[PDB]
């Protein structure tokens, strides 16, 4: 039957290595495509991470479903917000830059 | 004379309104075997015979006397008493377990989990069994070393915070290592399906590689390392 | 009796019993591997909190990034006090980053003995301090 | 009284014990379609067989070519002709099939270049009926074969609907007019008392090595089924036949395997001279357990003892290659370091003969059925079976061979199952006990639970243990045994002065250990009175006042022009021991040993001879 849990687990490690590939690459070659990738990976990695934390500590039927939804909303918003920030503002790379030569 | 203090976790299910307290004893190490169980047996036999705990083998293969001694889960019959008199031995039952009566923890769920992974040789064609001996190379046999030696003492699982929080659905290191034991036993035919039994967010995947298990095992085994090996099989098997 | 029935009965007896839970965190020996797993949790949590605060404010708050930077500049930019914010921002990052690599090497199947655990641990701590001092210095 | 709630159960069959013997019987009965209970006072995996190390004998002929009949000869000889030859035929012939049965269950046997089960040399084993030199038929899982024997069987046991009663303590048999109806048991968890009733009952409770101060056996080896057979006024058999394993560790008495000597390890006195060359030039330190043990003891008494106290011997392994010690003997390596601080690869283990195995126990057929003794003739006890160290089919006779008990377990657990599956059908009239049955076991329970006497349980235990140790060791003499006897009888009288401290229902181990003491004493009484009555030296029972093996014939010479001794004028016969529980008086009787095999044509009777190694 479905081999979903193993896929989710593998997926996680894939974005993990991806997120780790991006951080140095974003430094060296700061462009827009690097801003979005960072937004995608950062919030997806983040989303799955809190996922595990929730699934560990949040005990109960309808109470876990709820967190899983609250976290779903949080992520979508986080991802849109960063996407907005990239399109209509400075963008992650350049923001970090400005922030740092300070 | 050499007097050593022991502080042990107490609770009586038959005494009304009793709560978990610590009783202190004192043992002359001059007149006692070098291990913690020797001490336990000695206070039980001489000081107070209410002290209730599991034991059988005295040499650390039965796994009966498992308990949290001075922070860590081990076997009391296999760990030496700290000859340091300026220290008091704090003894507790296995962590995060229902205490039946002091030091004696309900392992029903533990054993049930073990049962749930079918820890025995499974064959597709079971009609030739008992007739001839199965062949297994010296190399194929080695893969079982450091896995078959498990005592089902529960020190490891009972040390995994993931097992604390999630004892109901998460199988734990002891059980998971035995699933793996059968997975790579070349005589077994049901590897692909033993894997599939783990395809949920809980049974295996509550392991976040904390490694208390391996670090605590009274027998030198490596449950965590085996969980790793399971996880890579899960990620790679075909069907 | 099935493994499932044994589990049902275990929980039925204990939940409706006067039995206590045996102490756990209150009694278990603190070890460096364990502390390091906890901080990986914590750092991971602090970072997502930061990334979410950052995206959500880009949606819910007025003005541009430049505007909020000028707000920071008007606090009067203490020399070492700014290094402190930089350090405290990149310290969780580096920690989780390095320890995250160490996690990936574990997923590969390597470094999973108690000797390797203590060594790789110490190493992560040392890499964190150095990349945290270096990054704040940039 | 109904302070104690009685809970009634109904099964086709009950097994008391969850060691190898217990398990094999339990799931063998279930496989056969019998609704089967299993009562055990420990989680199955905690039973003593986990502690087993050296191996399990079976003439698979994996190392060289072999014949089971050769194993047969070795065993009857081993037994010093107190071994019932019909049971030894059955066992040895079955032996290959029983070990293939285990390996096909999943036992992770050590392997050879062929991929077949690795077997090794073991004490007392030969090829070509004693003439062909050393044999290698001890099947093993490194030196941890009992552990994995038990866990594989336990693993297997989970495939069947056997009802387990874990951490339940059997008190007595449910007996009705000489017929066994079941068991009455204390549930340790909640103090409740349970009558389990069945058409057939299997007793598989192992031995009573805890009668002694120094024993390789578990704390839980307290002869509890032997105790139950006794209170039912049934005989025990050959209880005075107590094996001393040669190589128990000096400190905590823990077993170091014969496998060590089988893998090339040497026994050494303080002169350094490998002394088993002196006592048995042919077999050396691979001789019988009774002989090696006896030769060790004599080297101590004569000043060639080792250590500051001069009271032990040395088991040298350090001359063997490290990689061989690692692969063949990782277990003993570990425990010699843990208990004695000894690095097997550098220093020799300190070792000493220590109580190990009870070849006596509950007499049975080769089919597993418990025998009583009526008008000097064998009578099968309806509804009662026994197997393993608890039983006595006397397959081991006067001296067990190494790796024969693990075999005993798997063969006779299987047998009890087949005997039941062949004598009746599941669903048959489970016979009904009186509503007030097992009354007295409760009264006993209640008197012990509330016991407010003069002498604490543990103090009377140590009294018995040190008395058995000083009066019934390796060598015994009439006078020492006599003092030993009344000393144990005094201590049986002291039972009425017992003190208990725990009043609780839940896990009152104070109380179970007291029930255990009651059990240990009945095993002690019988071991010692029986010992003092036997006026000969045979197998493990060495008398210094009667050095002779007293048979029907003088078997050294040809038997032709010679008068066969009357039955009550010799000693080649099983001891049957009884005890009146009210006064602890030991009565004793004798039955002949079975010499004929199951088929002369396939397996010839080995008549008695002068037996040396
Ligand atoms: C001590 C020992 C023995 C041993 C050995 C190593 C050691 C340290 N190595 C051996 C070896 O390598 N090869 C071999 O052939 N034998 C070896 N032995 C001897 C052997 O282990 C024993 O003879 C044999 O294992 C006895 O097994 P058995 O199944 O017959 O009995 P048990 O394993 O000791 O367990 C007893 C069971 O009975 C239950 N029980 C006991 N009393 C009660 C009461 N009161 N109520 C309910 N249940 C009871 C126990 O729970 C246990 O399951
Ligand atoms: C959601 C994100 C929220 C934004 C706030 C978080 C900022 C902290 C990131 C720390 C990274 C240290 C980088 C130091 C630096 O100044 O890079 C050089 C930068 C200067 O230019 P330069 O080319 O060096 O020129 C300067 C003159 N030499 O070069 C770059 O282009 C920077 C790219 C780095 C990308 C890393 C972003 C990862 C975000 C992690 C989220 C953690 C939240 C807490
Ligand atoms: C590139 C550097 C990073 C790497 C290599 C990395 C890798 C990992 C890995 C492998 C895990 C799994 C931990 C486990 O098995 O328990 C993890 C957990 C987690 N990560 Fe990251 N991560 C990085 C950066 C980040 C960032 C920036 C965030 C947040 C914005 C983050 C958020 C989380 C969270 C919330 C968890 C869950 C905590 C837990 O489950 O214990 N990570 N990380
Ligand atoms: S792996 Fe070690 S700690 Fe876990 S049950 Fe087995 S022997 Fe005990
Ligand atoms: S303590 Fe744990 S979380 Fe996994 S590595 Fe060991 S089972
Ligand atoms: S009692 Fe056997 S493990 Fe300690």
């Amino acid at each position: 039957s479905s081999k979903a849990a193993s896929l989710h687990w593998t997926g996680e490690r894939v974005v993990s290595v991806l997120l780790l590939g991006l951080l140095p690459a974003a430094y060296l070659n700061p462009c827009s495509a690097m801003d979005y990738s960072l937004a995608a990976a950062l919030t997806l990695h983040g989303h799955w991470g809190i996922g595990q934390v929730v699934t560990d500590y949040v005990r109960g039927d309808a109470l876990q479903k709820a967190a899983k939804a609250g976290l779903l909303a949080l992520s979508a918003f986080t991802f849109a917000g960063l996407c907005y920030f990239n399109y209509h503002d400075v963008g992650i790379c350049k923001a970090v830059a400005m922030l740092w030569k300070l | 004379p050499r007097i050593k203090k022991f502080a042990i976790y107490r609770w009586d299910p038959d005494k009304t309104g009793d709560k978990p307290h610590m009783q202190t004893y004192e043992i002359d190490l001059n007149n006692c075997g070098p291990m913690v169980l020797d001490a336990l047996i000695k206070i039980k036999n001489e000081i107070d015979s209410t002290l209730t705990f599991r034991r059988s083998c005295r040499e650390g293969i039965c796994g009966s006397c498992a308990m949290n001694i001075n922070g860590g889960n081990t076997l009391a019959c296999t760990r030496r008493i700290d000859t340091n008199l300026d220290k008091v031995s704090k003894i507790y039952p296995l962590p995060h377990m229902y205490v039946i009566k002091d030091l004696v923890p309900d392992l029903s769920n533990f054993y049930a989990q073990y049962k749930s992974i079918e820890p025995y040789l499974k064959k597709k064609d079971e009609s030739q069994e008992g007739k001839q001996q199965y062949l297994q190379s010296i190399e194929e046999r080695e893969k079982l070393d450091g896995l078959y030696e498990c005592i089902l003492c529960a020190c490891c699982s009972t040390s995994c915070p993931s097992y604390w929080w999630n004892g109901d659905k998460y199988l734990g290191p002891a059980v998971l290592m035995q699933a793996y034991r059968w997975m790579i036993d070349s005589r077994d035919d049901f590897t692909e399906e033993r894997l599939a039994k783990l395809q949920d967010p809980f049974s295996l995947y509550r392991c976040h590689t904390i490694m208390n298990c391996t670090g605590t095992c009274p027998k030198g085994l490596n449950p965590g390392k085996a969980i790793a090996e399971i996880k890579k099989m899960m990620a790679t098997y075909k069907e | 009796t099935t493994a499932k029935e044994e589990m049902e009965r275990f929980w039925n007896k204990n939940l409706g019993s006067n039995r206590p839970l045996s102490p756990h965190i209150t009694i278990y020996r603190w070890s460096l591997p364990m502390a390091m797993s906890i901080c990986h949790r914590g750092t991971g949590i602090a970072l997502s909190a930061g990334v979410s605060l950052f995206g959500l404010s880009a949606l819910l708050l007025p003005g541009n990034f430049e505007s909020h930077l000028e707000l920071v500049k008007s606090l009067c930019l203490g020399p070492t006090l700014i290094y402190t914010a930089k350090f405290g921002i990149v310290f969780p990052l580096m920690y989780h980053t390095w320890n995250g690599i160490r996690h990936l090497i574990w997923d590969l199947g390597k470094g999973l003995t108690i000797p390797q655990l203590t060594q790789s641990g110490v190493v992560v701590l040392i890499l964190t301090v150095l990349s945290s001092v270096g990054l704040a210095a940039m | 009284s109904t302070q104690y709630p009685v809970v009634d159960h109904e099964f086709d069959a009950v097994v008391v014990g969850a060691g190898g013997a217990g398990l094999r019987a339990a799931f063998g009965l279930s496989e056969a379609g019998f609704n089967t209970a299993c009562v055990t006072k420990l989680f199955p995996t905690r039973s003593h067989t986990v502690a087993a190390q050296g191996g399990i004998n079976a003439a698979l002929g994996n190392m060289e070519e072999d014949n089971w009949r050769w194993h047969f000869y070795d065993t009857v000889k081993g037994s010093d002709w107190l071994g019932d030859q019909d049971a030894i035929h059955y066992m040895t012939e079955q032996a290959p099939a029983s070990v293939v049965e285990l390996e096909n269950y999943g036992m992770p046997f050590s392997r050879t270049e062929d991929g077949k089960i690795y077997q090794r040399a073991f004490g007392g084993q030969s090829l070509k009926f004693g003439k062909g030199g050393q044999a290698h038929r001890c099947c093993c899982v490194a030196d941890r074969t009992g552990h994995s024997l038990l866990h594989t069987l336990y693993g297997r046991s989970l495939r069947y609907d056997t009802s387990y009663f874990v951490e339940y303590f059997a008190l007595d048999l449910l007996m009705e007019n000489g017929e066994c109806r079941g068991v009455i048991a204390l549930c340790i968890e909640d103090g409740s008392i349970h009558r389990i009733r069945a058409r057939n009952t299997v007793v598989a409770t192992g031995g009573y090595g805890r009668t002694y101060f120094s024993c390789t056996s578990a704390h839980t080896s307290t002869g509890d089924g032997t105790a139950m057979v006794t209170r039912a006024g049934l005989p025990c058999q050959d209880l005075e036949f107590v094996q001393f394993h040669p190589t128990g560790i000096y400190g905590a008495g823990c077993l170091i395997t014969e496998g060590c000597r089988g893998e090339g390890g040497i026994l050494i006195n303080s002169q350094g001279e490998r002394f088993m060359e002196r006592y048995a030039p042919v077999a050396k330190d691979l001789a019988s357990r009774d002989v090696v043990s006896r030769s060790m003891t004599l080297e101590i008494r004569e000043g060639r003892g080792c250590g500051p106290e001069k009271d032990h011997v040395y088991l040298q392994l350090h001359h063997l290659p490290p990689e061989q010690l690692a692969v063949r003997l990782p277990g003993i390596s570990e425990t010699a370091m843990i208990f004695a601080g000894v690095d097997v690869t550098k220093e020799p283990i300190p070792v000493l003969p220590t109580v190990h195995y009870n070849m006596g126990g509950i007499p049975t057929n080769y089919k597993g059925q418990v025998l009583r003794h009526v008008n000097g003739q064998d009578q099968v006890v309806p509804g009662l079976y026994a197997c393993g160290e608890a039983a006595c089919a006397s397959v081991h006779g006067a001296n067990r061979l190494g790796a024969n008990s693990l075999l005993d377990l798997v063969v006779f657990g299987r047998a009890c199952a087949l005997s039941i599956a062949e004598s009746c059908r599941p669903g048959d009239k489970v016979p009904s006990i009186k509503p007030n049955a097992g009354e007295e076991s409760v009264m006993n329970l209640d008197k012990l639970r509330f016991a407010n006497g003069t002498i604490r349980t543990s103090e009377l235990r140590l009294s018995m243990q040190k008395s058995m140790q000083s009066h019934a060791a390796v060598f015994r003499v009439g006078s020492v045994l006599q003092e030993g006897c009344e000393k144990i009888l005094r201590l049986y009288g002291d039972l009425q002065h017992l003190k208990t401290f725990d009043r609780g229902m839940v896990w009152n181990t104070d109380l179970v250990e007291t029930l255990e003491l009651q059990n240990l004493m009945l095993c002690a009484l019988q071991t010692i009175y029986g010992a003092e009555a036997r006026k000969e030296s045979r197998g493990a029972h060495a008398r210094e006042d009667f050095k002779e093996r007293v048979d029907e014939y003088d078997y050294s010479k040809p038997i032709q022009g010679q008068q066969k001794k009357p039955f009550q004028e010799h000693w080649r016969k099983h001891t049957l021991s009884y005890v009146d529980v009210k006064t602890g008086k030991v009565s004793l009787e004798y039955r002949p040993v079975i010499d004929k095999t199951l088929n002369e044509a396939d397996c010839a009777t080995v008549p008695p001879a002068i037996r040396s190694y």
